[PDB]
């Protein structure tokens, strides 16, 4: 059985300035082998976090990741207007590369 | 640093198409290089990778039908797509994979359309 | 503003056998998928033909909830375009499926020391099921040219078999509960909306 | 009840060969029908199955080179083998698979020899 | 991952009339999904046991199979001259059909 | 009369990281593979180019025992004809391999709560290992045209990375201890027989 990744909430409305936490659940324990990506409308994905909690160079500190095993979270401490986008999680270190199917943040 | 993809276009079912990805600021033959695609309104789907050492791997839905390759002298990655289906309609992104460190460099995509 | 009865399908004490898969029609209700992805015993969720990110903002004529138990390494067959014993002979999704497949490990509920034999699957069939076809026949399977006349024997096989889930099974042989949500968009008023 | 394989023989690496398995006393198209092979001095290795409903499956070591098929009017199973290699040298058995009840009916197999030098 | 089946002993010498037990070990729990075959050199294998303990029709009653999960045994009550052979176990109800690599039973 | 020292290899407290796999030569001794299965529950045992049933009948010039730790879903790469990160860059078996691959789950010894990170694999390498080649270098890996001069940075990566072994890993992600026995037959006298 391959690992499957599931992301929730599927879509979330929030206001600028809100703190938001979104979740990625793995169907089996995957240690810390998770990356988070941000995809702004009309753009390619952008790497935010790898190894579940390490920020990619240049990524603002309001983004943080945590978790291990089957339960992972990305937190945005204070949401900026450019942060409304779709976020994808990705299983690391395995070539049948699996992605979650996305969480969309929308303005409330 | 940039990856620039090309070769996308309208195609009929069953036809074939070759995508290319021109890299600058990294050496394609020294990296894990992947194609990942995105159908309209849908999420990311990994397609294929070629290792620095030459091994290749494919998603189940494209095996025997897609072929990844590279040209060292042109610093360019390729994806040969045969027997195109409606499932293949998507924007195709070229990316450099650091495998533990995520995919840090992405191209801006080339669009493949399949007529119905 | 009445929420759809998702829990009635996910919290059932016993699930259907896959060959005898249960269908519940869902309609005239508000689809809050958060009552589902906040379920905790909620593990995996994969959609086809639509993104989960768009679900809160779409309406459907009907939603069907099909539920059953299979073993873990058979869950990949509950997807468009698959083959194998389950997709071919037990439960078949169409190639153009629009909906979501929900699955979770149910080893703590559906296995038993010495085996749980309540869950069954069709092992023998002459042809593949059509999408969403249900076959609950128990006819003796004629594997040669000699008619069986209902009598089990050589070339004359009972068509079903039991999983026999045991808690020591490897995860691929452990039971998984599955709910398939089919999103129907007929030419009709939409009765299921998620806001 | 008989399964009777034929078509084995001596091949050079890279050549192709088609095996046949003629059945009597069971209906090929109504069964799980498998090929299993045995290299000289080694164990059994499953090769391919065809379902009654027509689905096919293959060992990883033969994917893309072998194709299993049947002909209902002849009650006969086939294995098309392309790009033969040293590791395909074996006796090839045809078998009816009852999947839960094992493989109860086997032929006595046909020999594939791949020349060395 | 794939189940692997492992058979022991690799080779065993025994006398006519002896009682012999040979074992098959599965890399993960496989309930009772195990079959036993007997093979004479150059002959098709003969099915002895399916579902780990059900005797195939016509097999002499001195053969019996036991076990569940990861540990399985085949027992011959009283060895006959025709019982010397190589014995194989097989994973049932799965088409990536996996075999043990055999136990060879020889005369002492 | 002296048994081959298999216990040193199999039963040792710590194993090597796969990129720096250990090798022990075994010669001038009696190879009882029966003492191998019965003790030190060695779950998985698969042979290539030779049948296990023939082992007690065969003599070899030398036996090499290679050992290391990898991830459960990587054990399939320790075999002839495989590709992937382990086979390409860490430990490569030849196409014509004659020997046996022994593996067992070591989750109880090699995973730690919070993660064990002492087991490494090589992640970046420009070309594949030849069979039985061993590369323990830790040079900063040059992923672009700019030489690294030993400084980690963009396009300049440490070439090893750490397995994440936690007890809650799925079994494919749990550590497996692997011993590879190579059977060498040189144009020379036989020193390992094992009646």
């Amino acid at each position: 059985m391959d690992i499957q990744l599931t992301q929730f909430p599927f879509s979330l409305s929030a206001s600028v300035g809100d703190r938001v936490t979104i979740t990625c659940r793995a169907s089996q324990g995957i240690s810390t082998y998770l990356a988070w990506y941000q995809q702004k409308p009309g753009r390619a994905p952008k790497l935010l976090i790898y190894a579940a909690s390490t920020l990619q160079s240049g990524v603002p500190s309001r983004f943080s990741g945590s978790g291990s095993g089957t339960e992972f979270t990305l937190t945005i401490s204070s949401l900026q207007p450019e942060d409304f986008a779709t976020y994808y999680c990705q299983l690391l270190n395995s070539y049948p590369v699996h992605f979650g199917q996305g969480t969309k943040l929308e303005i409330k | 640093v940039q990856l620039v993809e090309s070769g996308g276009g309208l195609v009929q079912p069953g036809e074939s198409l070759r995508l290319s990805c021109a890299a600058s600021g990294l050496t394609v033959s020294s990296n894990y290089m992947s194609w990942v695609r995105q159908a309209p309104g849908k999420g990311l789907e990994w397609v294929s990778v070629i290792y620095a050492g030459g091994s290749t791997f494919y998603a189940d839905s494209v095996k025997g039908r897609f072929t990844i390759s590279r040209d060292n002298s042109k610093n360019t990655l390729y994806l040969q797509m045969n027997s195109l289906r409606a499932e293949d309609m998507a924007i195709y992104y070229c990316a450099r994979d650091l495998s533990y460190y995520g995919m840090d460099v992405w191209g801006q995509g080339t669009t493949v359309t399949v007529s119905s | 503003t009445n929420l759809c009865p998702f829990g009635e399908v996910f919290n059932a004490t016993r699930f259907a056998s896959v060959y005898a898969w249960n269908r519940k029609r869902i309609s005239n209700c508000v689809a809050d998928y958060s009552v589902l992805y906040n379920s905790a015993s909620f593990s995996t969720f994969k959609c086809y033909g639509v993104s989960p990110t768009k679900l809160n903002d779409l309406c459907f004529t009907n939603v069907y909830a099909d539920s059953f138990v299979i073993r873990g390494d058979e869950v990949r067959q509950i997807a468009p375009g698959q083959t194998g014993k389950i997709a071919d002979y037990n439960y078949k999704l169409p190639d153009d499926f629009t909906g979501c497949v929900i699955a979770w490990n149910s080893n703590n509920l559906d296995s038993k020391v010495g085996g749980n034999y309540n869950y069954l699957y069709r092992l023998f069939r002459k042809s593949n099921l059509k999408p969403f076809e249900r076959d609950i026949s128990t006819e003796i399977y004629q594997a040669g040219s000699t008619p069986c006349n209902g009598v089990e024997g050589f070339n004359c096989y009972f068509p079903l078999q039991s999983y026999g889930f045991q808690p020591t099974n490897g995860v691929g042989y452990q039971p998984y509960r599955v709910v398939v949500l089919s999103f129907e968009l007929l030419h009709a008023p939409a009765t299921v909306c998620g806001p």
